[PDB]
C-alpha cells in the first residue's frame, strides 16, 4: 500500500513543479490550468505535505451585443485595408467619438478612435467596409 | 483527413451487499459473520468513496465543457460544409453509430426488476437480471443523456469561434466557414490562396468527413478501446 | 419532507449568426476579480 | 447623400383630427436594419426639436401620439389627435451617412 | 436642465470670417459632440459640421471644407465656429446642437440651442 | 481492483478536460496533441464511459 502511494505523490510532485513553472512563473494563455477567469497571477504558500495553490482571476459580466465588422477598408483604394490588432471595430454608439467606426479592447466594453497604435495593415477582404469618408489610419 | 481519441472518463458505479454476497438470510451464517462483519463495513465504505470519486470527476470535467454563450444551432449550419454531426432535433447520428456498433447489454433502471422476473422472454441473458440473485447495485451514471447531449451542442455553439484574441470572452459569432479560412490563414496559407479554392476547400474537407462511416471497423483503435472499456466492465462483473 | 427536483442546466447567452459582411458581438461591460 | 422629399408640401385639419405625413428616400436608409430614421417638429420663435425616432414613437421629445412607421425607403408619421399646439413645420432627417442631410419638410395648421 | 446658449447675432460685412459660439449648461461639456446647422431660410436647414469636444476630431458639410472651421475651450465649456469669406447669401439662423443616442448607434441632435444670426 | 481503476479513470478524465480547454478550444501550434496534421478544429462527441 504504501508503495502505491508513493508513486501517485510522486507524480502529483510532478504535476505541482510544471504549475510553479507555468501558473506562477508566468502568465499564462492556456485556459485550462489555473483558475477559470483567463490569467492574471497567481500564489503559493505551504500546506501540509504539499502546496497549496490560490489564482486571482477574472470573471466577465454584463455581456451586451454590438454590431461588428471584420475590417475596414479605403472605398477610393482597394489596397489600403486594415484591421484591429487585440480588438475589434464596433460601430460606435458613444457621443464622443465623431466618427462612425471604434475600437475596442476584447476584454472588456470599452470603445476608442482608431489610430494607427490599435490597427494593422491587412490583405484586401471582400467583408472589410468600404469606407468612402474619413479614415485616419491611411489618412489617404 | 482525420483521425480519432478515445478517452475514457469513468468506471461504471457498483456497490456490494456484504451480507448477500457471502450467505443468503441462513441463521448459522450470520451469526458465524458477526465475527467478521468489520471487514464488510470496511469494503462497503472503501467502495462509497470510490463512487465518491467518479462522480467529482463527472462535475469538473463539465464546468470546462460549459460555456457562457454560444450560437443557436440549427440544420444546414455550416454552410458548404456537410456537417452530418449536427443533431436530429436528440444526441448524434455518430453518437448513435456508436451505441449501435457496440455489443453492450441492454440498460438497466426501466424496466429493471421486472426484466429478470417471470414477466419477460425467457431468452434474456442480462448479467443485470443476476444482479438481483448477487446482490449487486449498480449505480446510474450522475450526467444524465439528455444533459449531456445539451453539452455537446454547447460545445458546437463555441466554434465560429476560437479565433479574433484569446476568445475568453469575447464571442465571435460568425459563419463557420469563416472561421476555417482564418485558421487556414493562421498556418501559412496565403489568403489569395484561400478566396480562389473555396469551394475545392469544402469538397475536400466533406471527403474527410465522409469516411466516418467507414470508421467503426475492428481496425480503429479508437473504436477498439471504446469496446474494450465496454468489457472491462462486464469481465469484473462476471 | 426532502424534495424532488430536477437537476438545473444552465443556458449558455444564445447570440444570433448573422448573415453578410458585419456580425453580432458579445461584449462585458462589467467585471470582477 | 440619400435625397428625401415629402407630401403633401402642406396640411390644415379639424381640431382632434388624425393626420399623416408622407416620407420617401431615394435609396434606402437601413443599414444591418438599424433605420436611422428621426422625426423633427418646429414652430416660429424657437429651434426645431426630435419628435421620434424609428424605434421609439414615445419618448424621445414627444408623446405616443406621434407614431413613425415604414422601412427601406418608405415613412410616415401618424397623429390621431391633432390639436392646435401641433401647429408646426415637420422634418424627416437621415442619420445614416455624413453629411446627415434631411427633407424639406412640411407644414400642418388647424383650418 | 441642459442649455445651450448661443452668442449674440452680428451684422458681419462680406468678405470677413464670423465667428459663432454656444456655452454649454447643466452638464459636462466634454462628454458630447456639437452639430452646427445653418438656416438658410425659414423653409430651409442644412448640417454644418460636428467637432468632438472631447478629442477635437471633426466633420464638415463638404460645401464648407474650406471655408470653415472649429474650435474648442474646455475651461469655459464653450464651442466655436468661424468661417472665412461671409457673403450675404450665407445669412442665417445658426443651431448648436447635442449629440444623443436616444436608439442605439443612431446619432440624434437632442437640445438645440435658441438660434442666433449673422447678414 | 476496484480501487486502482477509478484512479486510473481519474488521471485519464484530467486529460480530457485538458483536450477540451486545449484541443478544442483553441487551434494550436504544438504538434503533438491533436492529430499529427498541423491543427486545425477538432470535435468531441459522448461515447460510454468517455
Amino acid at each position: 500500500q504504501q508503495l502505491v502511494r508513493s508513486e501517485s505523490a510522486a507524480l502529483s510532485a510532478q504535476l505541482a513543479k510544471d504549475k510553479v513553472n507555468e501558473c506562477v512563473k508566468a502568465q499564462s494563455k492556456r485556459s485550462g490550468f489555473c483558475g477559470q477567469g483567463t490569467h492574471i497571477v497567481s500564489f503559493v504558500v505551504n500546506a501540509p505535505n504539499g502546496l497549496y495553490f490560490m489564482h486571482v482571476g477574472y470573471y466577465p459580466s454584463n455581456h451586451i451585443e454590438v454590431v461588428s465588422a471584420y475590417g475596414l477598408c479605403d472605398a477610393a483604394n482597394p489596397t489600403n485595408c486594415i484591421a484591429p490588432v487585440n480588438g475589434y471595430f464596433i460601430k460606435t454608439n458613444n457621443t464622443r467619438i465623431v466618427d462612425e467606426w471604434s475600437y475596442t479592447g476584447s476584454s472588456f466594453y470599452a470603445p476608442e478612435p482608431i489610430t494607427s497604435l490599435n490597427t494593422k495593415y491587412v490583405a484586401p477582404q471582400v467583408t472589410y467596409q468600404n469606407i468612402s469618408t474619413n479614415l485616419p489610419p491611411p489618412l489617404l | 483527413g482525420v483521425t480519432q481519441e478515445y478517452i475514457q472518463t469513468t468506471i461504471q458505479k457498483v456497490t456490494v451487499d456484504c451480507k448477500q454476497y457471502v450467505c443468503n438470510g441462513f441463521q448459522k451464517c450470520e451469526q458465524l459473520l458477526r465475527e467478521y462483519g468489520q471487514f464488510c463495513s470496511k469494503i462497503n465504505q472503501a467502495l462509497h468513496g470510490a463512487n465518491l470519486r467518479q462522480d467529482d470527476s463527472v462535475r469538473n470535467l463539465f464546468a470546462s465543457v460549459k460555456s457562457s454563450q454560444s450560437s443557436p444551432i440549427i440544420p444546414g449550419f455550416g454552410g458548404d460544409f456537410n456537417l452530418t454531426l449536427l443533431e436530429p432535433v436528440a444526441r448524434s447520428a455518430i453518437e448513435d453509430l456508436l451505441f449501435d456498433k457496440v455489443t453492450i447489454a441492454d440498460p438497466g433502471y426501466m424496466q429493471g426488476y421486472d426484466d429478470c422476473m417471470q414477466q419477460g422472454p425467457a431468452s434474456a441473458r442480462d448479467l443485470i437480471c443476476a444482479q438481483y440473485v448477487a446482490g449487486y447495485k449498480v449505480l446510474p451514471p450522475l450526467m444524465d443523456v439528455n444533459m449531456e447531449a445539451a453539452y455537446t451542442s454547447s460545445l458546437l455553439g463555441s466554434i465560429a469561434g476560437v479565433g479574433w484574441t484569446a476568445g475568453l470572452s469575447s464571442f465571435a459569432a460568425i459563419p463557420f466557414a469563416q472561421s476555417i479560412f482564418y485558421r487556414l490563414n493562421g498556418v501559412g496559407i496565403t489568403q489569395q490562396v484561400l478566396s480562389e479554392n473555396q469551394k475545392l476547400i469544402a469538397n475536400k474537407f466533406n471527403q474527410a468527413l465522409g469516411a466516418m462511416q467507414t470508421g467503426f471497423t475492428t481496425t480503429n483503435e479508437a473504436f477498439h478501446k471504446v469496446q474494450d472499456a465496454v468489457n472491462n466492465n462486464a469481465q469484473a462483473l462476471s | 419532507e426532502m424534495r424532488l427536483a430536477s437537476i438545473a442546466f444552465n443556458h449558455p447567452i444564445q447570440v444570433d449568426q448573422l448573415n453578410s459582411s458585419y456580425f453580432k458581438l458579445s461584449i462585458p461591460t462589467n467585471f470582477s476579480f | 447623400d440619400i435625397v428625401l422629399t415629402q407630401s403633401p408640401a402642406s396640411l390644415a385639419v379639424s381640431l382632434g383630427q388624425r393626420a399623416t405625413i408622407s416620407c420617401r428616400a431615394s435609396e434606402s436608409v437601413d443599414n444591418y436594419g438599424i433605420s436611422f430614421m428621426n422625426w423633427f417638429q418646429q414652430k416660429p420663435g424657437q429651434p426645431p426639436k426630435l419628435l421620434i425616432s424609428a424605434t421609439s414613437n414615445q419618448g424621445s421629445g414627444v408623446p405616443a401620439r406621434f407614431i413613425g412607421s415604414g422601412s427601406g425607403t418608405d415613412f410616415s408619421l401618424n397623429i390621431h389627435p391633432v390639436e392646435e399646439d401641433d401647429t408646426a413645420m415637420y422634418f424627416c432627417q437621415q442619420s445614416k451617412e455624413v453629411p446627415r442631410t434631411f427633407g424639406g419638410g412640411t407644414k400642418l395648421e388647424i383650418k | 436642465q441642459v442649455q445651450l446658449q448661443q452668442s449674440g447675432p452680428e451684422l458681419v460685412r462680406p468678405g470677413v470670417s464670423v465667428k459663432i459660439s454656444c456655452k454649454g449648461s447643466g452638464y459636462t461639456f466634454t462628454d458630447y459632440a456639437i452639430h452646427w446647422v445653418k438656416q438658410s431660410h425659414a423653409k430651409s436647414l442644412e448640417w454644418i459640421g460636428v467637432f468632438s469636444t472631447y478629442y477635437g476630431n471633426t466633420n464638415y458639410n463638404q460645401k464648407f471644407k474650406g471655408r470653415a472651421t472649429m474650435t474648442v475651450d474646455k475651461s469655459s465649456s464653450t464651442a466655436y465656429m468661424e468661417l472665412a469669406r461671409l457673403t450675404s447669401e450665407d445669412s442665417a439662423i445658426y443651431y448648436c446642437a447635442r449629440k444623443s443616442y436616444y436608439v442605439d448607434y443612431v446619432d440624434a441632435m437632442d437640445y438645440w440651442g435658441q438660434g442666433t444670426s449673422v447678414t
